[PDB]
């Protein structure tokens, strides 16, 4: 009050200006949608990130669509344990997971026994049922669709799934893959998985991400008025 | 006979069907509604410490309902004895002001909650969805001020009005003037109902054409919206239709007779009791049915 | 580097207005408060006006309040002083001083090279006893200043400042808050005092630091300077 | 593969004789010796200040050596310096990367350093001729995230990283001077000895090591935790340190006897420990937990002496001033509290 | 054989850290006790200082 000296009053005024700047920055940063891109190295994240957006550490990608701003963080360069830094990303709007369909017969270089698609499924199982991501929706992309269509002509899906009993048609094998990934989810009552098949599609990926994000944002807006 | 004199020719009544029926239903309404609104206010003020704009609007609606409920025993005493205002002069117009202001405020805040929900569902990426507590409080205060300014004209009524040796505080009397309060009584139902129906229909249509209602918990929100839009109608329709019947009778026949006016007055003063059903019912509908 | 340049001045007749502007370059202008200080010919310093960061607070001295107005143009890095109805006693050389206030900061740390305006034809009082002191290089001198009201505050800060104005140069801060040496000032000046009496000590006096020394208080607005003591060889 | 087996067996026998020597030097216990010391009374310290202005989780804080100013870092890409006596904000520094998880304050008071998931340690100059705070150096040697950093003086700084290494830097040139490679898990914390000649680090392999700054070698390795070590701190005397791991316990080690002294745990305690600090005389041992609380331990008899309960989320960091007057706590609920 | 150098380094390290001379636990415990007792007066968190001396009053 009036017990403050002149310099104390000026310091208080400085603090008030810092507070208003902080509030303005917070409101500016509250508008944007932030996504966490994941997936193995050969999954196909490169085409994904270069088709929405047109030495080490986190890589941040910024694009826009229909006056809504997006930010996509890639953490592929962090070879550390996931458990010590994954809780930094609780509160992301959604998680984008990329998988390559054409690796159902290829095996990882590190180990011969561990099949590559099984490694992707194990990573998906670890990410989905994590206590930091209970209510975070997952946008799942299946990428190498055309190579899948070309390669199922001579490579049976039994090489990866011994109990497969379908055919060499692309659509039914794709459905089997989608069912295999979407059934690793155990919550099933608080988050959803949005699967989409894209190989050379243009502007379909951005529209699909936009629709999934709008759905998530609607269900989040229902969580402030108590209607949900 | 069955005629009274106010500022103009003005046919007032006294009946015993009202004392037969109304006091028990008002007592039960007061008990349950006061309990519900008090529990809601307690939970809001102490049990949960995380407030937002929607909770601000819900809290304003709750306090308006509570202020409406705290004046029901006065009506109970005004009804147990047929029509005899033995509580004074200031309490009369004060209680009338409280009733009018609280009813209008409850309706206004129901409409504001409906508009908030419509903006949250149909336009998800809107600046209106992300506002601080300060501006929500400012808008709430502006709405409160509008209601108060609309209602202030009842604080200058010329004391309790006496019909013969009796006393009564009623201002809803079949009365051959062209007062604006009947127009406001009709409008505060007609316009908010249209706004609520528009918002609810658009919400349902949008949530259903996005293939979103397949979700197991969206359906509960759909049912809750339908329930609110139905409760408003069934709480505020009979009063308006009875008043319109009264208006047609007054426009056609005239005030020379009053027997049909007697029957319609009985009907109106019975259907007014259903208005407090909204105040006693919306706690469970709004504050208690919400998951957290 | 840091630079402050004022423009305007010249010859003005009584009753006529004139406007002064100061251009800043080399520092974050919007984070600093700014002052105007005038010096009459053959007199001492006298505070004039102040405007805070963000233009939220403005103070004027009583001698000019109601006649002058101060404003700042943050995008253009310019401070203005619009003077109206000038008087024969408004003839002085006006300085622009920058000051920033937070815990541990040093206000009044940079004085611009001023501009001259000549016109054609209660408050704490600060006193410095002596006015002229003969000095020899290598010796020690003790400038003394005294205040009518205690400059000590409940928080423990003593709000006394020491300035030096060499012949033909702008004033320069030496000691802030009675004990803290300024940034570029050599470790030869010392500040001491308690409550109402203050002293400034110089050891190994050299040729470059002869001039006029002023004490200033920053406890209450308006800010008041002492009458400087001239060290002469 | 025969000679490798010989090396493994020789290492195993070396470890066996090390443990034999530790047992030879372990006749008594601190609990047995301190059995007849009067306990300190129930400790009731209350919140004196609440610092508001961060809009995300607080990950780190650090006191200045004047015991008045402190710095805190948050995930909202801001680094704030506070005046704790007045709650005035002195500086607000926006970061290039918002994924910060460590911050430090130079003892001289001239610099502040922060780093995180960008694998870079950034130094900020607070006292410039201009009014603003500017970046003065970025150190870009690590290949994993920065988990902790501590100044030695205005020209040297030591950092720990998720690539299982610690390093020592020269600020002016910007080059690594020394590398510490003994650990086989992510290094999560470090603490500097009061005379800045040794330091200890705790890694996700459930071990702590003592390093010499000059030579750059691990003199001693400590074990005993069953989970990852998250926090570490020297005893003020300089001959002991305490560690807090994910197995819900704190432990105390001494350098001269080269083994564990005493364990701090309770049956009702189940969550992990985020931070650990000592009081000015070393009698109290404060610890932050995941169960939203903070416990005060009698460091000489292992019984709880108080609770600091005012946070709605995880206690992420805490520190004690040099003069021992106050304790600061930061939390994931975005608030800082000054206790006393 | 990349880790052969690493294994030899580990063996050399284990040789290095064993040569240190140790001290009985009782003596170190006594040292901590003496330090804690000597600085008991200079510890405001243990024993509250008067409110006239507390800067956070
Ligand atoms: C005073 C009041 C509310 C009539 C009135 N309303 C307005 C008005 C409203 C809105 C607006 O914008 C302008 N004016 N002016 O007067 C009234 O009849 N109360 C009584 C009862 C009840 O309400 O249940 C029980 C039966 C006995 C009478």
């Amino acid at each position: 009050g009036c017990t403050l000296s002149a310099e104390d009053k000026a310091a208080v005024e400085r603090s008030k200006m810092i507070d208003r700047n902080l509030r303005e920055d917070g409101e500016k940063a509250a508008r944007e949608v932030k996504l966490l891109l994941l997936g193995a190295g050969e999954s196909g994240k490169n085409t994904i990130v270069k088709q929405m957006k047109i030495t080490t550490g986190i890589v941040e990608t910024h694009f826009t669509f229909k006056d809504l701003h997006f930010k996509m963080f890639d953490v592929g360069a962090q070879r550390s344990e996931r458990k010590k830094w994954i809780h930094c990303f609780e509160g992301v709007t959604a998680i984008i997971f990329c998988v390559a369909l054409s690796d159902y017969d290829l095996v990882l270089a590190e180990d011969e026994e561990m099949n590559r698609m099984h490694a992707s499924m194990k990573l998906f199982d670890s990410i989905c049922n994590n206590k930091w991501f209970t209510d975070t929706s997952i946008i799942l992309f299946l990428n190498k669709k055309d190579l899948f269509e070309e390669k199922i002509k001579k490579s049976p899906l039994t090489i990866c799934y011994p109990e497969y009993a379908g055919s060499n048609t692309y659509e039914e094998a794709a459905a089997y893959i989608q069912c295999q990934f979407e059934d690793l989810n155990k919550r099933k009552d608080t988050k959803e998985i949005y699967t989409h098949f894209t190989c050379s599609t243009d502007t379909k990926n951005v529209q699909f991400v936009f629709d999934a994000v709008t759905d998530v944002i609607i269900k989040n807006n229902l969580k402030d008025c108590g209607l949900f | 006979h069955f005629l009274e004199i106010d500022k103009k020719n003005c046919c007032v009544f006294r009946d015993d069907f009202i004392v037969k029926v109304l006091p028990p239903v008002l007592g039960l309404e007061f008990i349950f509604g006061l309990l519900g609104n008090g529990l809601a206010l307690w939970i809001f003020c102490f049990h949960l410490k995380s407030w937002k704009s929607s909770r601000i609007f819900l809290f304003n609606l709750a306090v308006a309902d509570f202020l409406l409920i705290i004046c029901l025993p006065f009506l109970m005493d005004n009804y147990v004895r047929r029509w005899d205002w033995k509580f004074g002069d200031i309490p009369c117009r004060l209680m009338l002001f409280m009733l009018a202001m609280n009813r209008q405020g409850s309706i206004i805040f129901l409409t504001v909650v409906a508009v908030d929900r419509y903006f949250r569902v149909v336009h998800p990426h809107h600046a209106l969805n992300k506002i601080s507590n300060r501006t929500a409080a400012i808008i709430s205060c502006l709405l409160w001020g509008i209601t108060i300014g609309l209602t202030v004209h009842l604080l200058k009524k010329k004391m309790p009005i006496q019909n013969g040796g009796a006393n009564l505080c009623s201002s809803f009397s079949i009365c051959h003037t062209f007062q604006w309060h009947e127009a406001m009584f009709l409008l505060e139902f007609f316009l908010p109902l249209g706004i609520i129906l528009f918002c609810s229909a658009r919400i349902i249509w949008s949530l259903r054409q996005r293939q979103m209602d397949r979700h197991a918990k969206i359906k509960r929100a759909i049912t809750f919206i339908m329930v609110v839009a139905i409760v408003f109608v069934i709480c505020f329709l009979p009063s308006v239709v009875v008043r319109i019947r009264i208006f047609w009778l007054l426009h056609t026949s005239g005030t020379q007779n009053c027997e049909v006016y007697r029957s319609v007055d009985l009907a109106f003063f019975i259907t007014l009791s259903f208005t407090y059903m909204n105040s006693m019912l919306d706690p469970v509908v709004y504050y208690f049915s919400s998951p957290s | 580097m840091v630079q402050l340049v004022e423009s305007g001045g010249g010859l003005v007749q009584p009753g006529g207005s004139r406007k002064l502007s100061c251009s800043a370059s080399g520092f974050a202008f919007s984070s600093f408060g700014m002052h105007w200080v005038r010096q009459a010919p053959e007199k001492g310093l006298e505070w004039v006006a102040y405007i805070s960061s963000g233009s939220g607070t403005i103070y004027y001295a009583d001698t000019v309040k109601g006649r002058f107005t101060i404003s700042r143009d943050d995008p253009k890095n310019t401070l203005f002083l619009q003077m109206t109805s000038l008087r024969s006693e408004d003839t002085a050389m006006y300085y622009c001083v920058r000051s920033i206030y937070y815990y541990g900061s040093s206000p009044f740390d940079f004085w611009g090279q001023g501009t001259t305006l000549t016109v054609s034809s209660s408050d704490i009082v600060m006193t410095q006893a002596t006015s002229s002191v003969p000095v020899t290089p290598g010796e020690s001198v003790s400038i003394s200043c005294r205040s009518s009201k205690s400059l000590l505050h409940s928080n423990g800060n003593t709000y006394l400042y020491w300035f030096l104005q060499r012949p033909g140069q702008s004033p320069q801060l030496l000691i802030y808050r009675m004990s803290n040496l300024a940034s570029g000032v050599p470790d030869r000046f010392s500040g001491s005092g308690s409550g109402t009496a203050f002293t400034l000590t110089i050891s190994r006096l050299e040729a470059e630091d002869v001039g006029v020394y002023y004490c200033m208080q920053h406890l209450e607005y308006p800010l008041t300077f002492g009458a400087g003591t001239k060290l002469e060889l | 593969q025969s000679e490798l087996d010989q090396l493994r067996q020789e290492a195993e026998q070396l470890k066996n004789q090390i443990r034999d020597a530790r047992k030879a030097c372990a006749d008594a216990t601190l609990s047995q010796i301190t059995n007849n010391i009067d306990p300190v009374g129930r400790i009731q310290m209350r919140t004196r200040r609440t610092l508001r202005g961060h809009l995300a989780k607080i990950y780190a804080m650090h006191w200045g050596t004047d015991s008045r100013l402190l710095v805190s870092a948050s995930q909202d890409g801001k680094l704030i310096i506070w005046d704790s006596y007045t709650t005035n904000k002195v500086h607000a520094i926006p970061l290039r990367s918002s994924w910060v998880m460590t911050c430090a304050y130079a003892p001289s008071g001239n610099y502040v350093a922060c780093g995180g998931l960008d694998n870079i340690c950034s130094i900020y100059n607070l006292k410039t001729r201009e009014g603003n705070v500017r970046v003065s150096r970025e150190l870009a040697g690590h290949t994993g995230y920065l988990s902790c950093c501590r100044f030695l003086d205005d020209n040297q700084i030591v950092t720990s990283s998720g690539d299982t290494t610690c390093a020592l830097w020269d600020i002016e040139t910007g080059q690594q001077t020394t590398t510490f490679t003994g650990h086989t898990g992510d290094v999560m914390s470090l603490s500097l000895a009061p005379d800045t000649r040794l330091f200890v680090s705790g890694a996700c392999d459930a071990s702590a090591k003592l390093w010499d700054v000059r030579e750059g070698m691990c003199r001693q390795t400590f074990t005993g935790h069953e989970s990852d070590i998250n926090a570490i701190c020297f005893f003020p005397n300089g001959n002991a340190f305490a560690t807090g791991s994910d197995d819900a316990t704190c432990r105390l080690f001494d350098l001269r006897a080269d083994q564990e002294l005493m364990t701090y745990s309770h049956d009702n305690i189940i969550c992990g420990i985020t931070s650990v600090s000592f009081s000015k005389s070393g009698r109290l041992l404060l610890a932050g937990y995941d169960d939203f609380n903070c416990n005060v331990w009698d460091a000489l008899k292992a019984d709880r002496a108080g609770v600091l309960a005012g946070h709605d989320n995880r206690v992420s960091c805490l520190g004690v001033t040099d003069d021992g007057m106050a304790v600061a706590t930061g939390s994931w609920d975005s608030f800082l509290k000054i206790w006393n | 054989t990349a880790s052969i150098a690493q294994a030899r380094k580990l063996v050399e390290q284990l040789k290095m850290e064993a040569n240190i001379d140790r001290i009985k636990v009782s003596k170190a415990a006594a040292d901590l006790m003496a330090y804690c007792e000597a600085h008991a007066k200079e510890d405001p968190l243990l024993t509250p200082v008067p409110a006239s001396e507390n800067p956070f009053r």
